[PDB]
């Protein structure tokens, strides 16, 4: 089934979700945007992930007018959104009760929104209690400026921290948790994750399922023009890929390249229905720069069934880094 | 460490630190993976529907370190089918019945 | 008395309502849904029940012209509506925190109502926690949109763990149940409801008294034309008269000509009446589709005091279905 | 002192309050209800009771032209409302969630107020559970509708009922109550109130404290003409002052005209001093048909130091009414 | 650091703040208050603290019109308001639900804010319960009005005592509290509030570091014009200064003058460094009257990494006042 | 199955699972039609305003399966006034006087 | 009758009804205006700093209708200066000695 | 005086006022400093993960004003540890050892 829970929760997501980072409101047109979310939109994605600090807030903007626009409904779209950076000044970051009201009403203006659905806590806040964020992420659902709440990047202990003060103070618990999961990070998703899953009922929505575009193989003969890794600002990204550790995973990818063959799948539609193979995933949030790659990524759905016990083992092989609990 | 984990005995609360409870991995408060099964998520509590009087021994073998011994009130056949239970393991076991003499 | 409490609650209904299914925005027109309404509110009723899931929203339309038009207080009438289908997509559909906030947000907006009376859980979610209805039930209680909630074909486990939710969390308890309850289906209300009623004072609000229709006796000479039977994509219930357990049922009506014509009621008005003998069940939801139909069934009020004990045990030995506890 | 706290409460009330029943918006003409309160307020009079009950909600609305002509400041005054009937309808009377909610909400559109400060409920109601009242007065308070909220006529065990449910349930607990207190009427504010005030801290607001005009003593040569007695639809006090039992309490009143002849009062006077001459007593609320009633009941605060030990002793001797614990 | 948290809170603050009392709506033109908080703000200054006693009001209409006129975003301000007056009625001052909904409200409207941050308690109030004082301060901050609330003159018992029906009604406790600190006012900031800032999570924000313009020096050769001994209504302060107490602090401060001569500072710099120089105090709300005053006093920063501990012990030899616990 | 049922004696909580109390459908707590007087329905309980010792040796009644014993500081006045209020039967009743020695 | 009274014993919570401690009308817990300096509004409970395994045996005493009794771990030094406390007069005092034998 | 301290001993929670615990200021209850460290905020108590019959008897040792006993079911190995821990003294320490005869 392509639409699935969200945690233990009754928000029902799509198995693949689109995000605003990067090409949205920076590195692809308005124009593009909007045929991009038609084309998601069009395939049953109802997952459109954003955030405050993505491209100075331009990215919500970008996002705002394709749902005024298309007229699309707001009871068939889940919008969620990242609250951790507002600005410059110290007001303006962290997990406070001051930047949790007004940077949530602040994106709710830019998205011309009157709530979206899942606001994330981007990254923990080690100068802000617990208590202060679960009764600020509290309010703004009872305000019904969200439906729920999630965090991103956060250790198992601080979900596990959020949860026992939502008990003790009749507080609204968090549904979701946003962690990096690709064949090159499989730590937290594999082993922390799935604990806290069966516990008290927290899903993941993972991110970056090509590791920035890396596991797409497009980076094995150096650094392709009109990439991510050669636009600006994103020089880490390209010390990622040069270095000695990212010129071996490069190595790998070509072994990969004999099991995607083996199949009729890609390299990339490989990447992403090896992220949706276990039913602790609850979502994956993709990013594409055209409609090429957002149709090819769609098709990694049918690749799903294609996956049997004895090509996870053969992937795990090539990739050598299978966590122990 | 800090983390503390309420267990209840059928009624009874008992709350101790986590790093009380992980002393000793092997045992069913120790491993959280066999008291996965006991947690209630809606109160955010273990709960054992067991014997009440047998657990503040339960209990204090995991804060004094390993010293448990039966409670004047709770007889040998019941509390000794509670470290079955517990599974404070065949070698605190044998230590239980030498000082009880059996 | 004409008026009773709904459960153990301060809301005073009507011991006849009048139900939009089917007739109000569907088989009749709407000069003849405000000629009904009129005729019904004139003679004390005030529970007007419906929900987004008829006529796909037109029939809360209908109900919604009619309360502008009349001038009717709001105060002297009793609304209530059903929030589990809201459309085609994945969320539109649940008892999830954003259908419950969604779909009553968009019931109100047809109706043309500040809020409603109560809104019924229509049917079990087995996709959601019990917390999140609770929770998103007691939300829209909290921001004004609703007096109260009830549940619609909840098992009686299912309204005691909804009501075990409600006590932990400091939350809002269901005051009412909304279940079958004629002649041919007994086993709810006689057996599991009244249990629950004096536990913790959840009140019945039995729907379809004569069993669309059939318990009216209209079907035993065959399908008559522009009856309910007749219409289009009700083929499961020409499908339910005419099978050899529901031909068998028509046998036994006959049997009931005999007992309405030794009082001077009729057999529609002793199919209501009989569901009105026990003090558990707090409301009837009609269905009418004319004014003669909804004049004969307002006249099983006085068929009420006619029903001895002896005439409860003569239709049980013809109907031959009491449940035993 | 002549402010005084409203139970243990922070709400400062003045010692005397004015009443809407019967003289505003039905004996006394709305000019003579704008010069009354002008009176009043300038003396220091900050307590002004009203219903909705009162001249069909006409009394309301005389009270919201002056406070809107007189330009008062609402942080001034002290604005209460009593909420148990609404009209004819049978979702129009009680202490249900929906009419509390319904109608305090009617009564802040007659009043043209944002907020009233104390709500009262004007009667107990047998048809409604304790919780269903208290979470409907705590409602209306959360919503910023009201301050506080207080009882009429409510017996102190269920005042104590109603107070163990706000403290179960975390609710807000009531205030006030109001109950009769006149020299004919001792046994509720001597006996059950104290044991209230000091136990979980609910005060009194006393009405009536001349018996609709009885205690003023103009009723002892017959039936006067433009007096409340001789009003339409008030037969029920002509009943009261002819009869043999009260035509003995005027036998006693001459009595008082003597121990009003000793200090400088009259009888009006000492009839409200002897109500305020109490710690248990936190107001008064006056009723006045003219500026020569109101200003001599306003000189009733300087009757209340002369008010001895003895005198006390004195008026109990002629009374013959003194309860016992 | 420059910014740093308020007690346990998430709240930012800066170290220094600058305060309304007096210079804003009263001494100074409303030009020279628009150009201090410009110096102010382009110097990392965010807390400007205001009251609704303040020049009966006008000091947060002055305030108010700065923000609009300088078009400053509101998330990079903390503006804070005390609320304990609020004129001449008797329901208009102390901490009732009634005073703290209205005052709260009416300074709004003056500041022309949506919400300030923190709403303070400006002084405690016997007649008021203090579930009331903690459940009116809830909800000002469940409604939005305000994120935080701290007290300012409340003993630590009546923090403590806040602090515990916090948690019996899973209310809000306070962030913060206000008390005087000088070099002639140590008692409460060094022996009392640090206990509570180890238990409780509450930090002091102190006001008046040079007890009103004594410490800077300026008051040695008598009463110089134009300063606020001066001024009008301020015979307290000129009472202060020349009584025989205030002429002896005065010949402590020329034995100051050879401190601040060792360093480079002057004594207003000392003064305010000496304030910061544990980590109890959270900040410290300045005064200035004109430019050169305030650009003194934030060239105290530079002067904390000069304090020693040797230099804080040859100030308490000359002070002569360092409290024991 | 899941189902807990909360019983208050004097002010003392037990929480038990349902499927524990109806394993004996006979006595007071284990049909539903007896208990129901005893409900407290603001707090989602069974309240009675009975011995308190007694009923721990009550529980575990139900929870063993029928092996019951009378507490050691409970008189055998008080506890067998318990058995009789709370229905464990003539047959039940037997097996504990048999124990006792009358 | 309905009502229940919650007393609280430094910190042991017992909860009978009003018609219970109403029986005894003359001793601390019968008599509302002696026990009105215990109540504690903000929980809506008598607060008693006292001895805590006492206790049970005066809520005993009013549940039984006057069959109090030592509880074994409980002296009769300690014992016997909590039935002067909760007043339960000079008349049950004397039948509490004769049973002890002093 | 007022102001009531709730201990949280591994569950079991001990109301006491404060003015009971401050008549002896060298102890660990008795001294504000020392008990800070076992502060719970969030829950305004006081949480000691330590034994659970002990505290009975070291609770009346502050409410009596000095009247300690060892309870009957907690052994002389046990206590003595916990009379440490709770720093009644060398000087309460030897009335105790006396009276055990130790
Ligand atoms: N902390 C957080 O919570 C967090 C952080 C980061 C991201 N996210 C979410 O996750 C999303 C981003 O995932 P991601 O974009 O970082 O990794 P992907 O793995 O999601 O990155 C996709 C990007 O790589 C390239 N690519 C994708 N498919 C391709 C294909 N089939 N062939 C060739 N190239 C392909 C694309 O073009 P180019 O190579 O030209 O760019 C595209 O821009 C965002 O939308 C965001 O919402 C969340
Ligand atoms: N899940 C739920 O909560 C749920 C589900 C269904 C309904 N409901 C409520 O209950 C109401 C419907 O009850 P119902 O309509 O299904 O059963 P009824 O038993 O309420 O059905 C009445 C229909 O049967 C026929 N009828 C009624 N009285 C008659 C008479 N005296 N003589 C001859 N024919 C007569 C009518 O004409 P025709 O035969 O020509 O149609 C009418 O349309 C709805 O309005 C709805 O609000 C709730
Ligand atoms: N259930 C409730 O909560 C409740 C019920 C009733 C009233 N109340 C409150 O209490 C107030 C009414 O008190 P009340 O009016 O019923 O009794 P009073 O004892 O307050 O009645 C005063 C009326 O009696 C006459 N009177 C007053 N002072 C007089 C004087 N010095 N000399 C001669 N006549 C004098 C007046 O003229 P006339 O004789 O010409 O009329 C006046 O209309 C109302 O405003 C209402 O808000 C509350
Ligand atoms: N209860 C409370 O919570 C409370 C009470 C009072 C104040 N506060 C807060 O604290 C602030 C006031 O502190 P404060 O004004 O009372 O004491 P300061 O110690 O803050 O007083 C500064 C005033 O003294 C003089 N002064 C300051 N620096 C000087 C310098 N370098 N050289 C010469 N003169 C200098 C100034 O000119 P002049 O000498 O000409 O006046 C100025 O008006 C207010 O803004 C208020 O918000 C709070």
């Amino acid at each position: 089934q392509f639409y699935r829970n969200l945690g233990k929760s009754g928000l029902r997501v799509s198995c693949l979700g689109l995000g605003t980072w990067v090409t949205f409101g920076g590195q692809i047109t308005d124009e593009m945007a909007e045929h991009l979310m038609t084309l998601a939109y069009d395939n049953g994605i109802n997952l459109f992930d954003t955030a405050e600090v993505y491209a100075a807030g331009k990215a919500e903007v970008v996002l705002g007018n394709i749902i005024k626009k298309k007229g699309w409904r707001r009871s068939s779209l889940v919008i969620t959104t990242k609250i951790f950076w507002g600005g410059k000044a110290e007001t303006e970051r962290g997990l406070s009760r001051k930047h949790i009201i007004e940077g949530l009403k602040a994106s709710l203006e830019r998205l011309q929104l009157e709530y979206v659905d899942v606001v994330f806590a981007n990254r923990p806040d080690p100068n802000t209690p617990m208590e202060e964020t679960v009764r600020a992420m509290t309010h703004v659902i009872n305000q019904g400026m969200a439906m729920y709440w999630g965090t991103s990047r956060w250790s198992s202990m601080e979900i596990m921290e959020a949860y026992s003060v939502a008990r003790q103070f009749n507080l609204i618990p968090p549904i979701c948790e946003q962690a990096e999961y690709h064949m090159f990070q499989r730590e937290k998703v594999e082993v922390q994750l799935p604990e806290l899953f069966h516990k008290i009922g927290v899903g993941a929505m993972t991110w970056s399922p090509l590791a920035c575009g890396i596991v797409s193989g497009k980076y094995d003969s150096g650094i392709p023009p009109y990439s991510r890794a050669s636009l600006k600002g994103y020089q880490w990204l390209k010390d990622k890929i040069l270095s000695e550790e990212g010129r071996r995973q490069q190595a790998k990818l070509k072994e990969l390249q004999a099991i995607a063959e083996r199949l009729g799948c890609t390299l990339p539609q490989l990447a992403i229905a090896w992220c949706l193979r276990n039913e602790g995933v609850s979502s994956v949030l993709l990013g594409a720069s055209n409609a090429e790659q957002l149709m090819e990524n769609i098709g990694a759905i049918q690749v799903l069934p294609k996956l049997s016990s004895s090509i996870v083992h053969e992937i795990d092989s090539i990739l050598g880094n299978k966590p122990y609990s | 460490c800090c983390e503390r984990v309420v267990i209840n005995i059928s009624g009874l609360r008992f709350e101790t630190q986590l790093k009380t409870l992980a002393q000793f991995p092997e045992t069913l408060l120790g491993d959280p993976k066999k008291r996965m099964r006991y947690f209630d998520p809606l109160r955010n509590e273990y709960f054992f529907d067991r014997n009440r009087p047998s657990f503040d021994a339960i209990l204090y073998y995991y804060q004094s370190g390993g010293r448990l011994r039966r409670p004047v009130n709770v007889p040998l056949d019941i509390f000794s089918e509670e470290i079955r239970f517990y599974e404070l393991g065949e070698e605190a076991m044998e230590m239980f019945r030498e000082d009880e003499g059996y």
